[PDB]
């Protein structure tokens, strides 16, 4: 629970004065609640014993004032507690999001796009719940216990030994129960985590599960996880079921000892009768508050693990930032250098790109050809500066991508990745990610360029046709054409087609390429493709094998001098 | 919109089934509550005995109670005699500590019995709560496995995930956190009311005035707070949706310069959800102080009136002490219910969402017949299908596939090839017509066996978080190590696995890992081929795989492709060449079909498609 304290200390400091106001108001309210029985004892002693009804009425008015103070201070504490809890939760969420948005591809891949979502909302909620339950109930038990001890000492110090001995017994019993419960609760949380991951995997790959008839194995796995979770929860509940009886028993035994010892003191003229009522109410308030506070302690292990996850997210430091003072060329539209680039993924034993050196002149088309796992997508990601070169330099427009701020470099680059993603909403909304200010006319022009205008015009809603979460309401080629249209609507200086024509038929692929050549004539294009038929039109073709460039030149020189490209052409020949 | 009362009563019915264990739970709770409520009367009797002895000790022993009363009347202020009138002392006796000890021993025994009964009832409640939760989780998982694909395609993954896991966990927390409190409160209120009615009707009426007023205040607060709760839930859902869409497509958002817009939208949603949560939480927490205030007003009235009666002599002091204890033990359950109202409402909302998911329409009545392919011949007969009915995607389609024939499907980008092979796997219900494999309608056989008989390479590759060996063995986990190694070698997964320093043990994920798109497709191919399917479907199975590796893979799988009726979908004509039958479909209808030689001889769409390679 080291990370819990750090997170609370960091993100509750702006609300520390509201917390102090909550604390003082709760103290006042609990003091009023424990002082009402003192006024009852005063009625019993200075009233019916003396025979003064006027004193009884006066003390009733005093009790009315005490109750008014109690309700006012309770409402005032609830309001500020809610304020502080919601503020802490909102600030923690806004900090986690702001940290995650600075992550790189590798940093985000460390946790995943779903773990970050579950840590941004449900991990902050489980700590704001602790905040609220501490400013509402967990603070009541110490306040009520110490205040009741003081009030019992005030009423009659002779019988304060009871109230000072009974409370430690309850404290030790509840401490034993907590010490035997907390490991079980940690196990229950760590085991419900697994049954949640199982259900997430079952829903993310439902089509693959159905296609392979993996329903019975999924059922068996879920049944085993459910049974183990139920065993852990039953073991926790067996201990948790002792909390209320072991507190009520202490209250009742304390009350019986009260009636005995107070009676013994009363026979000696050392105690008034109303003190018995006062002490009885003190017991049934002090110990009931402790019981209520302790019964709720299902949060601390859960909050501890949630805070551990949040702190591990917030401790991750990015590796690709604007260096100190980025160079800002006007309208970057130049060439790509790639001089002796050497890249090795973090945690990898061997580099994936070795001694890569090829230049792409501005306004030309360069096709990257290689085997599976050769490093074409890695090179494309290097151009986008999603990853930083371990050695060498890239030199886009004659200047390193490292010293260029990555907002203008990305504004000058229109990238359609191999693993594309279409956001849920409308086709117009998805295309707006390219421009965000595009009119309907240029949106339709971008759709027409990417051959995506027909299947959007077909829908009765036109540009407002719905899009599923991952575009699963479209075909794969339709998703690729939508991504191409999104890249086109940007009108970027550099196009990076990372296998953007894999799911397009020959006719549609040729039409899209012709429209692009008509539109992107003045723009640099780097296209990663498998078909040789699409690479003759490229001015320069680069072949990479094992991660290193094995051939540079046009189609004819590569077919004549590079054995790998000759093998590719021979394999694809009809 | 959303019915919370019905979901609450359904959840209560699930929690407390027919009288097998819930009857014992209720009986134990009632017995313990009655035994523990009896005790304060005993304590009041002991206090009455102490006061009687103390008062009577001071009075002279030569006079009885009536003489003492008349002597006090002869004395001043009059009220002492009224106090003694209802006291029933024996003057000059003192306190009898033996009777006090007996009374307190009886109280201690009753309190011990009540504590034991409460413990047993709590254990039984825990057992039944866990049983109910197990049943709920099993039902949720079965419903997940029975839902149609349109249900998942029409919603975000995060929303369904939260409705499936987070809502169930919230329900579990709420029940195991509040069921015992609810039962104890509902029994204790009535037991205390009965014993207060036994003590004195006036003071118990004064105490019971609170319940109407407390209910009115609670109703007002709930009326003011329910819109806040629904707004908070809506706002949390919107925030979670925005977070999921930003995180899943982080590369696209970051690259296309939309990070600032996403940050601004998140800030707006965060502020709005903060406001909604603050309002809901404040109005939900306001219940307990109000109930405590009304209970304290009743306590003040009861104390004052009881003191007035005790001074007059109509009620003994021990009875009034018992009644004060009863007032406190009556006000406490209402305060506890008011305090836990927030958790109760959260659990009710979660149960509402879970029941909404569980009441969704399922696919269809699955046939119990086990699919059994004998030869492998596939036939389509006027198959018509359409997602979102009103726009056909496949209409008037008919095709025949010989048992050893390799059928290749080529066509435009939105023809319907994936829809066709999904209809073959019974992913979606065929609108009109039927599909027959070896003369039996696929709709008349179980989906499980039919989909197990066919090994399909999905167009969108998917891998679950685990080792590469686990992902390959996902097709058939019972296969031994040698079979998985052979499947990986045939698909040339082993070629790049040997390169990695943790071969077959490196952990890969759908969104990343130590893998590439081509290698991910290779692992999917190995997973498909491991299951030794009797029917082969390959939907753009090598779209991201180079042709040099494709040649080796084709040679390696030629043993399987000989006698398994492969369905090959590809936009590369080289892969689909030399297929026994080639289907060209344009807009969900097969415009032309035949082998390569006939297709070239008759010209048509295929000839134009293959002349693009030669240029024009
Ligand atoms: N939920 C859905 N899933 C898939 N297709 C859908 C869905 N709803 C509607 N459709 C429509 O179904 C049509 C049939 O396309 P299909 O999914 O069969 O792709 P395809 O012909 O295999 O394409 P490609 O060759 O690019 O893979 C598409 O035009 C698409 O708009
Ligand atoms: N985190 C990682 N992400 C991607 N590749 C990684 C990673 N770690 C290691 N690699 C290695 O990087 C190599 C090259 O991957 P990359 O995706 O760049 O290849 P590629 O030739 O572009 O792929 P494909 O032809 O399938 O599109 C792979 O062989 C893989 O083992
Ligand atoms: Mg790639
Ligand atoms: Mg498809």
């Amino acid at each position: 629970s080291n990370m819990l304290w750090a997170l609370l200390r960091q993100y509750v400091r702006p609300y520390r004065w509201l917390l102090a106001v909550v604390a003082v108001l709760q103290v006042i309210s609990n003091m009023a609640s424990l002082y009402l029985p003192t006024v009852n004892a005063a009625i019993i002693d200075d009233g019916v014993a003396k025979g003064d009804t006027a004193r009884i009425v006066e003390l009733g008015a005093v009790m009315l004032g005490v109750t008014a103070l109690q309700v006012v201070c309770a409402v005032g504490a609830v309001f500020f507690g809610a304020r502080a809890a919601t503020g802490f939760g909102h600030d923690l969420r806004a900090a986690v999001f702001t940290h995650v948005t600075t992550f790189s591809a590798e940093e985000a891949g460390r946790f995943g796009a779903a773990s970050l979502l579950t840590r941004t909302t449900n991990d902050v909620g489980h700590i704001q719940q602790l905040v609220q339950l501490t400013v509402t109930m967990l603070i009541t038990a110490p306040i009520m216990s110490i205040g009741g001890i003081f009030m019992a000492l005030h009423q009659d110090a002779g019988l304060s030994w009871l109230l000072l001995v009974s409370v430690p017994v309850l404290g030790l019993a509840n401490y034993w129960i907590i010490r035997h419960l907390m490991p079980v609760f940690t196990r229950m949380q760590s085991l419900i985590d697994g049954i949640n991951r199982v259900l997430r995997d079952q829903l993310s790959g439902i089509r693959v599960i159905r296609a392979f008839a993996r329903e019975p194995l999924e059922r068996v796995r879920f049944a085993e996880a459910n049974q183990t979770l139920s065993d852990s929860a039953l073991e926790a509940g067996r201990w948790q079921a002792l909390m209320l009886p072991v507190t009520t028993l202490v209250i009742n035994v304390s009350s019986v000892a009260l009636i005995w010892f107070g009676g013994l003191r009363i026979d000696a003229g050392q105690m008034q009768v109303g003190s018995l009522i006062a002490f009885l109410a003190y017991f049934m308030q002090i110990l009931m508050a402790v019981l209520m506070a302790t019964f709720m302690l299902v949060i601390f292990p859960r909050a501890a693990v949630c805070a551990d996850r949040i702190g591990e997210v917030l401790s991750t430091q990015t590796a690709i930032t604007n260096p100190a003072d980025p160079v800002r060329p006007a309208a970057i539209a130049g060439d790509i250098g790639v001089h002796d680039a050497t890249f090795c993924y973090p945690g990898a034993d061997r580099p994936v790109l070795q001694d890569v050196s090829f230049t792409v002149p501005r306004g030309t088309t360069t096709a990257v050809v290689g085997s599976t796992g050769s490093g074409k997508s890695t090179l494309i990601s290097l151009i986008c500066r999603l990853y930083d070169v371990t050695s060498g330099s890239l030199r886009i427009d004659g200047v390193d991508v490292r010293d260029l701020d990555i907002e203008q470099l990305w504004s000058a680059i229109g990238l359609v990745p191999q693993r594309g993603y279409l956001f849920s909403g409308t086709v117009a909304e998805n295309l707006r990610y390219g421009r965000a200010d595009a009119t309907d006319d240029e949106m339709w022009e971008a759709l027409r360029v990417a051959a995506a205008a027909d299947f959007v015009r077909a829908h009765p809603q036109g540009l407002d046709m719905p899009v599923a979460q991952g575009g699963i309401n479209f075909s794969g080629g339709q998703r690729q054409r939508l991504a191409i249209a999104r890249a086109v609507i940007r009108r970027p200086a550099i196009y990076l087609f990372d296998d953007a024509f894999s799911a397009l038929d020959v006719h549609t692929d040729a039409r899209v390429r012709d429209a692009l050549r008509e539109v992107a004539a003045d723009a640099t294009v780097v296209i990663v493709s498998q078909r040789i038929s699409t690479v003759i039109e490229a001015d320069q073709v680069v072949v990479i094998d094992d991660g290193r460039v094995v051939g540079i030149g046009t189609h004819d020189t590569l077919l004549a001098d590079c054995p790998i490209y000759a093998e590719f052409a021979e394999s694809q020949a009809l | 919109t959303r019915d919370f009362k019905g979901s609450a009563i359904r959840l209560a019915r699930r929690l407390l089934p027919q009288r097998a264990l819930t009857l014992a739970v209720i009986l134990l709770g009632v017995g313990g509550i009655a035994i523990g409520v009896i005790g304060p009367r005993i304590l009041g009797h002991a206090t009455d005995l102490l006061f009687n002895g103390v008062i009577g000790r001071e009075l002279p022993a030569g006079l009885t109670k009536e003489q003492a009363v008349e002597a006090a009347r002869a004395r001043g202020d009059g009220t002492f005699a009224d106090l003694l009138s209802g006291m029933d002392i024996v003057p000059g006796q003192g306190v009898d500590f033996g009777a006090v000890g007996r009374t307190l021993a009886l109280a201690l025994g009753l309190y011990l019995v009540a504590a034991l009964l409460v413990w047993v009832q709590a254990r039984l409640l825990n057992v039944t709560v866990q049983r109910t939760m197990v049943a709920l989780r099993a039902e949720v998982q079965e419903k997940i496995h029975r839902l149609p694909l349109s249900y998942f395609d029409s919603r975000q993954r995060g929303e369904v995930l939260s409705r499936v896991t987070n809502d169930v966990d919230n329900i579990q927390n709420s029940v195991s956190m509040t069921i015992s409190q609810l039962l104890t409160s509902v029994l204790t209120v009535f037991a205390v009311l009965v014993m207060m009615l036994t003590i004195s009707p006036l003071l118990t009426l004064f105490t019971v005035v609170t319940v109407p007023a407390s209910l009115w205040v609670t109703r007002w607060i709930t009326r003011r707070s329910q819109p806040l709760f629904v707004a908070q839930w809506r706002n949390t859902g919107r925030l979670a949706a925005h977070l999921e869409e930003t995180y899943s497509g982080f590369t696209i958002v970051k690259t296309f310069g939309h990070r600032e817009a996403a940050a601004g939208k998140f800030a707006e949603l965060n502020s709005e959800t903060q406001q909604s949560s603050f309002g809901a939480q404040f109005f939900s927490g306001l219940v307990s102080p109000a109930t405590m205030f009304i209970g304290n007003l009743s306590y003040v009235a009861v104390a004052v009136v009881g003191g007035l009666q005790v001074a007059t002599g109509q009620i003994t002091l021990g009875s009034i002490q018992a009644f004060i204890q009863y007032v406190r033990q009556f006000n406490q359950p209402l305060t506890q219910v008011a305090g836990m109202y927030n958790t109760l409402q959260s659990g009710i909302a979660s149960a509402e969402r879970v029941f909404d998911l569980l009441d969704t329409e399922e696919e269809s009545a699955d046939s119990p017949r086990r699919a059994d392919v004998r030869t492998g011949r596939v036939e389509f007969e006027h198959v018509s299908f359409s997602y979102v009915p009103g726009t056909p995607v496949i209409e008037d389609l008919s095709l025949v596939a010989e048992p050893g024939s390799t059928v290749a499907i080529v066509g435009p980008t939105g023809a319907g090839k994936t829809t066709l092979v999904n209809l073959l796997m019974r992913f979606y219900d065929v609108d009109s017509g039927r599909i027959t494999i070896d003369g039996v309608d696929i709709a008349s056989v179980s989906r499980e066996s039919l989909r197990a008989s066919i090994g399909m390479v999905l167009q969108d590759t998917w891998l679950f978080a685990g080792t590469i060996y686990d992902n390959i063995a996902y097709g058939r986990p019972d296969a031994d190590e040698d079979e998985v190694i052979e499947a990986a070698t045939a698909a040339y997964v082993d070629r790049f696995v040997h390169t990695l320093p943790n071969g077959y043990d490196t952990r890969v994920d759908d969104d990343g890992g130590a893998i590439s798109a081509g290698e991910k497709q290779l692992i999917t191919i190995a997973r498909a081929v491991l299951a030794r399917p009797k029917l082969l479907v390959l939907d753009q199975a090598t779209s991201s795989v180079d042709t040099r590796t494709e040649l080796l893979i084709a040679h390696a799988m030629a043993e399987l492709r000989r006698d398994r009726t492969s369905f090959i979908i590809a936009h590369r004509l080289s892969t689909i060449r030399d297929a026994d039958l080639i289907l060209v479909m344009d807009s969900g209808r097969i415009i032309e079909r035949g082998t390569h030689e006939e297709l070239l001889a008759r010209h048509g769409r295929y000839w134009e498609m293959t002349r693009v390679h030669l240029g024009g």
